[PDB]
């Protein structure tokens, strides 16, 4: 989702995001004409990047291992395909689809004239992890003592969500410690009224190494290696053959 | 005034209207000495903004008939009890100036009742209009033409014999008609030399005559905004020479096209496909068989009648995806110069999910009106796949949409012009009833393109792109042992993409070089990559892939030999 | 290159004319296994042998009718595998290994791959 937003920002084009709950609502309510309205709205706001976040939600709702007796076709995806086929006229709307379950996605979605350009987003690398940590912690006051590159490198396979959770937990620990400390310090001034008022400011003005260590103590890898293995399988399921790698013209 | 020249689009229904109305109007005295009933009413229907009122006015002017226009809401906006007076007076005045043409624009407002018929006064208006329309005493020559978006929107009694007994669907103009509409709408703006109106016409798919006029006006306004505003020299009346100095450039038209929003892109297209047999490199047996089945009954109907044989009006293409079945259908339609209607799988799936199969009736009626036509049901197996294919539903292969299609086909053949073509990538799951006689019985197998066919496909895909003569195409086609048409198209597209990226990156760097190091003398060396080269194609082929596996080709071969002509008659000889 | 080497090794014993471009045959065989190339070579040799036996026999059958009739010229009708024999062989060319089970082999090779994320591993300087 962030990548789609960034690409929209670079082109300075309007961004429309259709999350999975909206698609599920259209599917449960048997109201797919909303797809027509959504596409018309995207057409009006041109240049736009129409992003269908978590497009595989309907397939998951119907199953995924056994599912319904019928095929992958569903009402909402069929309407989306009809709108896309009737699209391209506008020359401005660009459809971006994100799916965590490529195996269950309808194959018709990937046919030419549809979302054919498949892009694989892998788990963030060490440098990518450092950047994600910096972005998450840009607003929060972080002490220079806490080394971020070391933390990013330490996280062997943490996802962006996992890094965000670690940062949020560290901030929560810092907030709780600051609140508890200033609360006690206020008792100390109520219990023993000091003759001269001299506030020492905040006992914890910025996030320190100990906060991050305690937060990382609870760090967790949300994404298991088996689902990464399935994604690697699909990626190599879009394999460019194995006999043309040396293709040379006759000269 | 307005005439046939003003009427653009060359959509070939204006000719039909002419043939309809000359003698009743051009030769009115002739019908006095001959006992024949002329066309009392003609119902022109189609998408709004297609020039129906313009066509009626042009016919009235070119035939000399007194044209009378009865605006729908003009009478509807009048007070109840006196609007009926307006309609009656309109008919009387048109009666006085015999011959006369009475045009009822927006007829779906005076008589919108589709048997729902809400209200009270509107029922009076519809009934009185019915009395007047049926009250034509066949005296004089008043012809009542009416405009309506769709035939079913108006009251059915208006569609009955003697009120509106014949209908013409003006429909959306086509590329040739879009170009002619652009020419008619671009004749006094002093169009620039660079702009040709041909590229704009091709890119103008989905627009109507009103849309074309609006796009031209928007381009003119962009030209006026870009120039002559900077100078800001304005008076009560802009100087003719100053305004003439500007020329509408291709960029202005491109921006206008970007800002078009055509008013009925979704409407179904009835157009003669521009595809030709050249695009498909081979299928000579298939090409000849298609030529037989479609072209022979019409080119030589007499010989078909002599032997008392009724030609099959249905053909079912089966084969792997991306082999050119849709293109083959378009080519066969083009050779016969017959309108082509394509019903892709999404439409069938929409009708099935929505439980609305009456659309099949509407589709068949539209195909019947646009005769000669080739009604193609692309990817007809979509519903079967949606319901399963290996286990599927508990029921059989029968489904609502296919059943409606079968009913329409069984009730078809009367028209003698509509030809049904079906394409399916899963012949095993297709309903058997589809293949019974009187249906799509002629099964045609489209195999993977051969080496020569592959060469032709590559040439067709790369015809527009600048391809260097150094890159040998026959070698590439032969190298691709089993690539489908889609695979070859993907390879060509990837090569073009690589060339475009390299050209963009190179000229971008070269521009830095001048910005970083301003050269004393400006001497552009032109484009660093002017055409697609061998290295681009080699890199693209590096990613070449075979979409169609050999196992699905094996299943198609099985079905093909599942239509096996026995094994004991091959030597049949008569006793002599 | 491996296909060319396999074809050369299979045809070393058999007398193959220099005119036949073996590299073209190897490159045209997109994904044939070694067994398929050996089968093609064996079929070409069989075609050459059948042609030689039929032609020499039919010549001898006609010649034997008249004693000493034609000259004593020692003709070899087919003394080497010709190009036409190689086209004859390729008409029956078959792909033993389907792309799906190659997919399975590459799948097992991926599963055996050393996970991911340790490529950039470097000791601290
Ligand atoms: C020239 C051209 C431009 C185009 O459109 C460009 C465009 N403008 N705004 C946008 S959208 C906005 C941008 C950021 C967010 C979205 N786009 C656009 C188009 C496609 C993909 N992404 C963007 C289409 C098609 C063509 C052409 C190509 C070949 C030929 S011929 C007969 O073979 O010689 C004729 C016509
Ligand atoms: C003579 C005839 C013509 C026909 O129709 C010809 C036709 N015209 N436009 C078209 S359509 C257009 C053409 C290109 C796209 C589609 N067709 C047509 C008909 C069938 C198949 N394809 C086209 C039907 C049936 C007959 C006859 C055959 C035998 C007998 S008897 C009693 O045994 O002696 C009586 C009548
Ligand atoms: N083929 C054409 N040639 C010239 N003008 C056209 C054409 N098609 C549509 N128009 C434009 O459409 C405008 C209005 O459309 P109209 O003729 O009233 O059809 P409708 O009543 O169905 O909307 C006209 O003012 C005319 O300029």
């Amino acid at each position: 989702t962030l990548l789609a937003k960034a690409i929209a920002n670079e082109c300075q084009a309007n961004f429309i995001s259709i999350k999975g709950p909206e698609l599920l609502t259209m599917w449960f309510g048997e109201s797919e004409a909303n797809v027509r309205e959504i596409f018309d709205k995207a057409r009006q706001a041109a240049p736009c990047v129409l992003f269908f976040d978590e497009l595989d939600s309907i397939a998951k709702a119907r199953g995924g291992n056994i599912g319904d007796g019928g095929g992958a076709a569903d009402r909402v995806i069929n309407q989306i395909l009809t709108e896309m086929d009737g699209m391209s006229t506008k020359k401005n709307v660009f459809i971006i689809g994100a799916t965590n379950r490529p195996d269950i996605i309808d194959p018709a979605i990937l046919r030419p004239g549809r979302l054919d350009q498949l892009i694989y987003i892998p788990l963030p690398d060490e440098k990518s992890r450092v950047a994600i940590l910096k972005a998450n912690l840009r607003k929060s006051p972080v002490a220079k003592d806490v080394d971020l590159e070391f933390l990013a490198k330490m996280t062997n396979g943490f996802s962006g969500a996992d890094l965000t959770e670690i940062c949020q937990r560290a901030c929560k620990l810092a907030i709780r410690e600051s609140i508890e400390s200033e609360i006690r310090r206020e008792r100390e001034r109520q219990t023993n009224p000091s003759a001269m008022e001299v506030e020492e400011d905040d006992p914890v003005p910025e996030i320190r190494r100990d906060h991050f260590e305690e937060a990382m103590r609870f760090a967790r890898r949300s994404v298991s290696d088996n689902d990464i293995r399935k994604y690697e399988m699909f990626a190599q399921t879009l394999q460019q053959s194995r006999g043309f790698g040396s293709f040379r013209f006759p000269s | 005034e307005v005439g046939y020249d003003d009427i653009g689009g060359c959509r070939k229904q204006l000719a039909q209207i002419k043939e309809m109305v000359e003698l009743p109007l051009r030769h009115p005295a002739l019908f006095k000495a001959i006992g024949v009933k002329p066309p009392r009413g003609i119902l022109l229907y189609g998408p709004p903004g297609t020039g129906k009122t313009l066509i009626a006015r042009a016919v009235a002017n070119e035939t000399g008939a007194f044209f009378f226009l009865i605006n729908g809401p003009e009478i509807m906006s009048k007070l109840a009890g006196e609007s009926e007076s307006n309609l009656r007076k309109a008919f009387e005045e048109a009666e006085k100036n015999a011959p006369a043409i009475i045009f009822i624009d927006e007829l779906d407002a005076i008589a919108p009742k589709r048997e729902k018929t809400h209200g009270e006064v509107e029922r009076r208006i519809v009934s009185q209009l019915l009395t007047l329309m049926d009250g034509l005493k066949q005296r004089a020559h008043v012809i009542v033409m009416a405009a309506t978006n769709r035939p079913n929107s108006i009251d059915p009694a208006l569609r009955r014999f003697g009120r509106f007994d014949r209908e013409v669907d003006i429909g959306i103009p086509d590329a040739t008609g879009r170009l002619e509409i652009l020419q008619i709408h671009t004749k006094n703006m002093k169009l620039a030399d660079d702009v040709d109106l041909e590229q704009v016409a091709n890119e103008t798919h989905g627009h109507v005559g009103a849309d074309l006029a609006a796009l031209c006006s928007e381009a003119a306004l962009q030209a006026i905004r870009k120039k002559m505003d900077l100078i800001d020299l304005e008076d009560e009346t802009i100087d003719a020479e100053v305004m003439n100095s500007l020329a509408v450039t291709m960029d202005d038209f491109r921006w206008a096209l970007s800002q078009s929003n055509p008013s009925a892109l979704r409407e179904t297209v009835v157009e003669v496909p521009q595809v030709t047999w050249e695009d498909i490199g081979g299928l000579e047996d298939v090409k000849r068989e298609l030529q037989e089945l479609v072209q022979y009954p019409v080119e030589h109907p007499d010989k078909f009648l002599k032997f008392g044989m009724t030609p099959s009006k249905g053909v079912l293409f089966y084969g792997p995806p991306g082999c050119g079945k849709t293109l083959l259908a378009k080519a066969i339609a083009n050779e016969c110069q017959a309108n082509f209607i394509s019903i892709k799988g999404p439409e069938l799936l929409t009708m099935w999910f929505g439980e609305s199969e009456a659309n099949v009736r509407e589709i068949f009626d539209k195909a019947r009106q646009a005769a000669p036509c080739v009604l193609f049901f692309d990817e007809l197996d979509s519903i079967a796949k949606a319901r399963g294919g290996n286990i599927g539903d508990g029921g059989g292969a029968a489904d609502r949409v296919i059943n409606q299609i079968l009913t329409e086909m069984d009730g078809m053949s009367t028209k003698k012009n509509v030809f049904i073509i079906g394409a399916t990538n899963r012949p095993d799951i297709i309903d058997p009833a589809i293949l019974r006689p009187g249906r799509l019985d002629q099964l045609i197998y489209i195999p993977l393109p051969d080496e020569k066919s592959r060469v032709a496909i590559l040439k067709a895909n790369l015809r527009k792109s600048p391809v260097a003569k150094d890159v040998d195409l026959e070698f590439l086609a032969k190298m691709t042992n089993g690539f489908s048409g889609a695979d070859l198209t993907e390879i060509c597209q990837r090569a073009c993409k690589l060339a475009i990226r390299e050209s963009i990156e190179s000229e971008i760097r070269r521009e830095r070089q001048t910005q970083t190091n301003p050269s004393a003398m400006e001497v552009e060396e032109d484009d660093p990559v002017p055409e697609i080269r061998r290295d681009h194609f080699e890199e693209a082929m590096r990613f070449a892939r075979r979409s169609v596996s050999d196992n699905d080709i094996r299943k198609y071969e099985m079905f093909a030999q599942t239509l096996q002509q026995s094994r004991g008659f091959g030597s049949f000889r008569f006793p002599s």
